[PDB]
């Protein structure tokens, strides 16, 4: 018994199906035409992403859709022990039921499945973190001696999880060790529809969800969310619809006669968008009302041919693909408002993904601090699918004085060189 | 009969092209001992018991270790992991280092001068024999066991049975003495494999695949062989594996539930689609390929506007054959020079793409935003040093006006310029090549820094400069057609045109975002404004 | 930054019992 | 190794005494039967 549905993980349609084909594909026909391609099944997954995801809930469907012996867990470093030698003893033990079973059977074992989480916490790159004992670049050793090398194992899979893909050991990832190394993103608008479909499923059946919330407008509303931020926003409009009944008062009180009568309202919906739940990805409105503080009006026509041209723009770096890049820069006198008609363009262009990096965030810092934040801002701007971005107050990036003249050459020839770098391909 | 036996195909046990590998291993240990000792005795000496092998990760040096046992005539190896050898009661770590090198002295006692080698295998001899001063807060136990195992392996008490095997992915934790003379000299590296022993990669793996006639004639070996470079074993066989997986699936159904295809696969036969599918979006090397830098600075391919985008391509030829076939002169450097938005960054790209040479690469300053002028300096330089490894090259430093870090206020630059100015007049070491091809936009500048006479020649890269030529690369890009060129035509006629090949794909673009009535008229007053003059 | 600290590890002897028990308990019956 | 090294010093004392007493025990009832017998 078992059924895609039922698992409840949606949003991950390609990333299952993938990792279906490439590691459990080889055993599934009778094992007579498998023999005789003498191939050895893959032994190994890596996922990593950045947190709330979804990654925890896929190594839980796996390990619980096999009709095998339940799942070991390491929760991170929870190998390592003061008496010398007892730390690589340990990891030696979580494959002892395999070997056995290799040499009591052979090529008719179960599968012995091996969860870890954090694995960043134990193996780590060697000569590095040296900072005493050496218990560290030991076991790193005794896992890869284990994993491959003398004796042969064909019965076990382990599966790793990780948000940091740039320190596990380089030799711990080519082809024989942990050879699947997939990916877990941010879902776009259709998965944020899947998340909320599922997690709001048990209370339309039920009829305690009044008619009058309409799904998509919270999938559109919300932007940057993640699996995480829209169950704690279900979860909080439960809470504000669900505390009407309560009467805090000295002698806590509850009323059990219009309890029956619990329903839940897009209003509760809307509150909890605005008052508790605040994804990390994106800019929040909050942004847009500081820099628009008060509003924009109609003072003749030059403030008409500012927009129209803004629109064209934003048009054609959309439909078009001989130019991936565009550009535009704003020029006036000032005191003239040249950072509210640059905000409310790019609110209104509707894109993905919008950013601002002005000056006032970054007081105090040197050459460098700038580089790397500005380089920060720019890089999260490479993993979308279009994107705008607003440098805002320029000759402040780079500290101008007309005496002198003085500037720092590091910003500038960063700013030179980034606005001529095309994105990844199709972006 | 001595030690080696009489099966020695070393291709039925499963090594690829390692040839040449084993051959030095015999020529230079292995030898003696299948010799008249009288002779050996007449010229005096003694045998050498250590070896060191130190590749790449995955680089077929765990599988010899358990086939030189194979094809050896005696009793048997035996292998020993670094990170077992330690156990928590005092004492026992030495006690067990002890005991692996018993039976060969019992043996020159009982049989003084007489019996066999002994063999120990060493696996991962990294994890134990690391250093004796290093550590901190760790009883003492390391050190003590690396004294212990380098007095016994060399020392007053004398051995003649043992061959000591030594194997490590990183070569630069292990201890010092060990690779000095004495204990484990010798060393030995294994590098990745080149063209034709990647087809004997493919042809041992694939053979069980063939004798069952599973796999499809399309297929051929020698063009996935060709396809694939820098890979190693481990990719080689992860490719088979993906091949064969793809096909697993592609028989497969079912994601509500799952099931076989009711055993229709006949033959499941594997079609170069899944190859092509499987090196495109599975397999990828560790070395990294020289592609998304390929298929970025050509972005729109090269289109023909004239003559001048002739000339520069025969002369560019010109100098790689000159480079190829010469031997007074073993360095060629040129110089691309024009005004900005002209087409440099792509015309120098192609050049170094037609002629075939084994090593390309094209170092720009993308890859270095917010380096100081030392990591810079550090980049380039390791960029020449591994341009010095081969038969011939060609490396391509572009745009150097910002490699030098100039603002025309002072003016102000950087350590860069004299690394760039000593590199460029370094010959190769004896019996080499190479050729260095640089773009610009300000030659004036250049001269200034006494640098274009270092430069052996330059050429010049032009911008569409009449209206004819115009006419015909808007006719080969294909965007305005029928009565719109007509009127474009007219309207050119006179006044000639200043416009940069760059510029004309941003122009085009932004005028094609009207309707259909006025399109031409925006795209003549954009030209007629920015057109600008000479 | 001169500031260095260390973590460290101990080690054990151990002896010999089991069966003392069984001689001692045979002489006392 | 703390407790079991108490149960090993706890038990050995007592068995150790038991035994030494009965053996001084049978040691002076000896004589009796001796004299006796003489
Ligand atoms: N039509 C308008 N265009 C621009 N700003 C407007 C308009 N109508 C009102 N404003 C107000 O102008 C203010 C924004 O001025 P802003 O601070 O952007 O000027 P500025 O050029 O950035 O000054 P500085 O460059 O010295 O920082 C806000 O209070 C905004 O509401
Ligand atoms: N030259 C080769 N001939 C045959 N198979 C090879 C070769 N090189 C690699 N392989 C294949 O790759 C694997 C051998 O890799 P091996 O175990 O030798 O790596 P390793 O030395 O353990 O790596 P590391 O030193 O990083 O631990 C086997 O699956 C083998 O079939
Ligand atoms: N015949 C051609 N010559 C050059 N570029 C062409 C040609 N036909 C089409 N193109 C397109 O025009 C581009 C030429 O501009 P390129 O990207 O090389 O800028 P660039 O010369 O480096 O400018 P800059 O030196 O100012 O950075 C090519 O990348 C390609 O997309
Ligand atoms: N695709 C998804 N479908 C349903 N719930 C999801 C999905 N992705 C994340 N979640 C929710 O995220 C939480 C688990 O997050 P977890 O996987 O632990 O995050 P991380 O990957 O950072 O460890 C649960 O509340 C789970 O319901
Ligand atoms: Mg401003
Ligand atoms: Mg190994
Ligand atoms: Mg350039």
């Amino acid at each position: 018994d078992w059924n895609f549905e039922k698992m409840g993980i949606g949003g991950l349609d390609k990333e299952f199906s993938d990792i279906f084909r490439r590691a459990f594909a080889s055993r599934v026909f009778p094992p007579e035409i498998v023999e005789q391609m003498g191939c050895k099944h893959v032994k190994g997954i890596l996922l990593y992403g950045p947190p709330g995801c979804g990654k925890t809930l896929l190594a839980r469907q796996i390990g619980k859709m096999l009709n095998a012996r339940e799942p070991k867990v390491v929760n991170g470093p929870e190998i390592l022990n003061k008496y010398v030698g007892e730390s690589e003893a340990n990891i030696r033990k979580l494959f002892a039921d395999a070997e056995e079973e290799q040499r009591r059977l052979g090529a008719n074992s179960g599968l012995h499945i091996i969860i870890f989480d954090e694995i960043d916490a134990i193996c780590k790159q060697r000569g590095s973190m040296a900072g005493s004992t050496g218990v560290h670049d030991t076991v790193v050793n005794q896992l890869l001696s284990k994993i491959d090398g003398v004796e042969q194992l064909n019965n076990i899979l382990v599966i790793g999880m990780t948000n940091r893909p740039d320190l596990i050991d380089e030799a711990l990832l080519r082809p024989g060790r942990l050879e699947v190394k997939m990916e877990i993103g941010l879902p776009d608008e259709k998965g944020r529809l899947q998340i909320l479909h599922i997690h709001t499923a048990r209370m339309r059946g039920h009829q305690l969800l009044s008619a009058d919330v309409d799904i998509k407008e919270l999938a559109v509303e919300t932007k940057n969310f993640s699996g995480a931020e829209l169950e704690g926003l279900v979860r909080a409009a439960q809470s504000t619809a669900m505390n009407r009944h309560i009467k805090a008062s000295t002698k806590v009180e509850v009323d059990m006669e219009k309890a029956e009568s619990l329903q839940v309202t897009r209003g509760d919906f809307l509150a909890s968008l605005e008052n508790d739940i605040k994804p990390a990805f994106g800019t929040n409105q909050e942004d847009y009302a500081s820099y628009i503080m008060n509003g924009i009006i109609k003072w003749g026509d030059p403030v008409t041919r500012v927009l129209d041209d803004g629109e064209l723009l934003v048009q054609q770096t959309k439909n078009s693909d001989r130019t991936p890049l565009v550009s535009v820069l704003l020029e006036g006198p000032p005191h003239s408002g040249k950072t509210a008609l640059a905000a409310k363009i790019a609110e209104e262009s509707n894109f993905p993904f919008i950013k601002i990096c002005s000056p006032d965030k970054m007081i105090g810092f040197s050459e460098t601090a700038k580089c790397q934040a500005m380089k920060k801002i720019f890089d999260d701007a490479y993993k979308s699918q279009l994107s705008c971005v607003v440098v805002d107050d320029i000759e402040r990036l780079l500290d101008y004085v007309p005496i002198g003249p003085r500037f720092s050459n590091l910003v500038l020839q960063a700013l030179l060189v980034l606005l001529k770098k095309a994105p990844p391909q199709g972006r | 009969q001595s030690i080696i036996n009489p099966d020695w195909n070393f291709e039925k046990m499963g090594i690829g092209g390692l040839d040449k590998e084993f051959s030095d291993i015999f020529r230079r240990a292995f030898a003696s001992r299948v010799f008249p000792p009288e002779i050996v005795e007449q010229m005096g000496c003694k045998h050498v018991k250590g070896i060191l092998l130190y590749g790449p990760p995955g680089c077929g040096k765990t599988l010899l270790a358990r086939q030189i046992g194979k094809m050896l005539n005696a009793r048997e190896p035996k292998v020993v992991n670094g990170p077992e050898i330690l156990n928590k009661y005092v004492g026992e770590s030495e006690a067990n280092i002890r005991k692996l090198f018993a039976d060969a002295e019992e043996e020159q006692r009982r049989l003084g001068a007489n019996s066999g080698l002994h063999i120990i295998i060493f696996d991962e001899i990294d994890a134990i024999c690391k250093q004796r001063g290093s550590m901190a807060g760790s009883t003492g136990v390391h050190d003590t066991v690396v004294n212990q195992l380098l007095s016994k392996i060399d020392g007053v008490e004398q051995l003649n049975n043992i061959l000591v095997i030594g194997m490590t992915n990183r070569p630069d934790l292990i201890d010092e003495a060990l690779l000095r003379p004495g204990r484990l000299e010798v060393k030995m590296e294994i590098g990745l494999p080149d063209e034709k022993g990647r087809l004997q990669i493919l042809h041992i793996h694939t053979a069980r695949m063939r004798g069952h006639q599973l796999l499809s004639a399309d297929v051929d070996i020698k063009e996935l062989a060709v396809e694939t470079k820098n890979f190693s074993g481990a990719e080689l066989e992860g490719l088979v594996r993906a091949a064969q997986s793809t096909a697993m699936n592609r028989h497969i159904k079912a994601s509500t539930k799952v099931e076989v295809d009711m055993e229709k696969a006949e033959s499941l036969q594997v079609t170069r689609g899944d190859f092509l599918a499987s090196l495109e979006n599975d397999i990828k090397p560790a070395f990294g390929t020289n592609q998304e830098d390929y298929a970025s600075y050509i972005m729109n391919g090269i289109i023909k506007w004239g003559d001048p985008v002739t000339r520069v391509l025969d002369d560019g030829e010109l100098l790689v054959q000159q480079t190829k076939n010469s031997d007074r002169t073993p360095l060629v450097s040129v110089l691309l020079e024009g005004p900005p938005h002209s087409g440099k960054t792509a015309l120098a790209a192609k050049i170094a793409e037609e002629s075939n040479f084994p090593f390309i690469k094209i170092c720009s300053p993308d890859k270095m935003i917010g380096f100081s002028e030392t990591a810079k300096c550090q980049a380039m330089k390791k960029i020449f040093d591994d341009a010095y490894k081969s038969q011939l090259s060609c490396v391509v430093v572009d745009d150097i006006e910002r490699l030098l870090d100039y603002v025309p206020i002072g003016p102000r630059f950087s350590l860069v310029l004299q690394a760039l100015l000593v590199l460029l007049k370094k010959a190769p070491p004896q019996g080499r090549k190479l050729l260095i091809i640089g773009t610009t936009s300000r030659k004036d500048v250049l001269q200034e820094m006494e640098m274009l006479n270092a430069f052996s020649t330059t050429i010049h890269v032009p911008n569409i400069a009449t209206g004819e030529q115009l006419l015909e690369a808007l006719e080969l890009l294909g965007n305005f057609k029928d009565k719109e060129r007509t009127t474009i035509a007219q309207q050119v006629k006179g006044k000639k045109v200043w416009i940069g090949i760059k510029k004309l794909l941003m122009l085009i673009e932004m005028s094609l975002q009207m309707d259909p009535e006025y399109r031409v008229r925006k795209f003549l007053a954009l030209l007629r404004e920015e057109g600008a003059s000479p | 930054s001169i500031s260095k600290q260390a973590l460290s590890e101990i080690e054990t002897r151990h002896s010999e019992i089991i069966k003392l028990e069984n001689s001692i308990r045979e002489l006392h019956d | 190794l703390a407790d079991e090294s108490l149960e090993s010093t706890r038990r050995m004392l007592q068995l150790v005494e038991e035994s030494k007493d009965a053996g001084i025990r049978t040691l002076v009832m000896l004589d009796e039967q001796g004299e006796q017998l003489e």
